[PDB]
């Protein structure tokens, strides 16, 4: 898509 | 709890939340550098009230966060982020909230963090940074 | 001619722009997507008049620009762009200006074009991309 | 710095 | 999928 | 220790490493993935022996770490990583080693784990990773 | 430099 | 043509082609850095003979390539590349080949060229660059 990415680390806390 | 995406930006000028000691991580708003200007992200607030606001001010572009850590654990049945710690290359702020329950810390060698994603609800639910160079 | 910067954002949105067919590119201006927000771009505008103006919109985020192209060329005894053509995934829109001179293109394989740099005094003097995936 | 970096490709134009 | 990606330009020459 | 940096990869293939149910992790070692082919990276091995060793092998491409923990603690006077635990989209590696101590983690939301860096004396004594998308 | 860079995150044990 | 994909590394040490003053570009093998070690890239020959080769050898990491031109055109009635010109922080490489056709040229302002993909019948038929910060 035309959507940049970018890295994303997580989540911490509830799953 | 109410999920938000700040998305991703240039970096981190300021970062506001709230906590009690009893409790949890509260309000949750940050902030950030688009471009060399500053860009203020949307408040995230707690369904609830009384928190203990902090401001913390960065003194960008010259500071930066290098790690962040905390603490997860239950609270009235929930998991919830229970404290937040923000070390950048000059102080270490905090820890903010209740140190207890599990910790978690992610120190970062090299890159930067440049957003903020999670859920809040009568807590910090969860949250997950993005990360570029 | 006067240096501009918009910087990197998330995806580009609709682009403005004003370009004379006797001589080169003269306004440009962008709206960038911002974490699935418009952000509008400041306008950076030629010194002069006189030039006839054009709006692209795409059809963010299912259309993205896949080539730019163009031509460098004297004018007035500057080198300037005095053309541009945007090649999308679906339709291509341009050219605009003065097909004549040094042509030039970047085709982009895998990524995209997040943001716009340059110099524009009478004419555009020179620009350049931000990619990122 | 706390700056984050993208490629850029470029200028095309005068030099 | 386990395979990283990098921004890629071109290609120049036949299409 | 003696520090190892085997730098940055296509991906990972597979993880060979070694532990101690009675004191950390050892040896650690890893088969990359380099543009479609397997690239073995360099052993590296704890100045002692005794450990249990133990294979990985991932179903690359398809299969893929998307979260690493472990816990650090004191082992004969000095700081190491006495377990991990590799969890991939498919399979939960491990815990390997003793789960004990001050625990870590890190989940992986968006991108990859592309190499590994770090110092083994007696034991693992420290690692880090390398991430893109 | 002609070095290619990458994200990393760590340490995670003795500092 | 064959086509070819040496894909991303760290970075390039040394790159050795061939061509003919009266055709076009040829043969194409480069030698890229792998994490500080010469990693030596498949050669990509072309079906025929008769090619004058030339090595560029980069002093790296200090030289870089800032910038690749050429130009494409109709060769026994296919377009290929030919000619190639790499300009580096520190001299100018080419023009090798025949300066004949259409030009054109990709200037890096930030970032680096890790990598190359293309298609090689009797000639270059075309060519892509993997970029990287
Ligand atoms: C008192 O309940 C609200 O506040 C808590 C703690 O902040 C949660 O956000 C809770 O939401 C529920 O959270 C779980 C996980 O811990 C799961 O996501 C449930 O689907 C979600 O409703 C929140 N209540 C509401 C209804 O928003
Ligand atoms: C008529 O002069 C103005 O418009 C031209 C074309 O757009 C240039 O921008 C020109 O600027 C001068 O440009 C050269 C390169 O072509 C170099 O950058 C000079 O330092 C710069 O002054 C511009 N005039 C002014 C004074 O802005
Ligand atoms: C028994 O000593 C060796 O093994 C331990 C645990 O694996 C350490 O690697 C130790 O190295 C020393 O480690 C500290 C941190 O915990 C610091 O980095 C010291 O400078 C370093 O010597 C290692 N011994 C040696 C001499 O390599
Ligand atoms: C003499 O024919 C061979 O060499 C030329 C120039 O290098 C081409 O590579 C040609 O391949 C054909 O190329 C076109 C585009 O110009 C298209 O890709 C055709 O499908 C392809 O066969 C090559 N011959 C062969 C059969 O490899």
């Amino acid at each position: 898509s035309g959507i940049s990415q970018t890295v994303i680390v997580g989540p911490w806390g509830a799953k | 709890g109410k999920a938000f995406d700040d998305g991703a930006f240039t970096g981190i000028r300021e970062i506001n939340l709230s906590y009690n000691k009893e409790t949890a991580i509260g309000d949750f708003q940050v902030v950030y550098d688009l471009n060399g200007s500053p860009y203020v992200g949307q408040n995230h607030v707690s369904f609830i009230t009384g928190f203990t606001p902090v401001k913390i001010s960065l003194d960008f572009p010259s500071e930066y966060i290098m790690e962040v850590s905390g603490y997860t654990g239950n609270v009235s049945g929930y998991v919830v982020v229970r404290s937040l710690t923000f070390k950048t290359n000059k102080k270490t702020y905090g820890p903010y909230g209740v140190t207890s329950g599990t910790p978690f810390n992610l120190p970062i060698e090299n890159g930067l963090i440049v957003g903020f994603k999670g859920s809040i609800g009568y807590w910090l639910d969860y949250f997950s940074m993005y990360l570029s160079l």
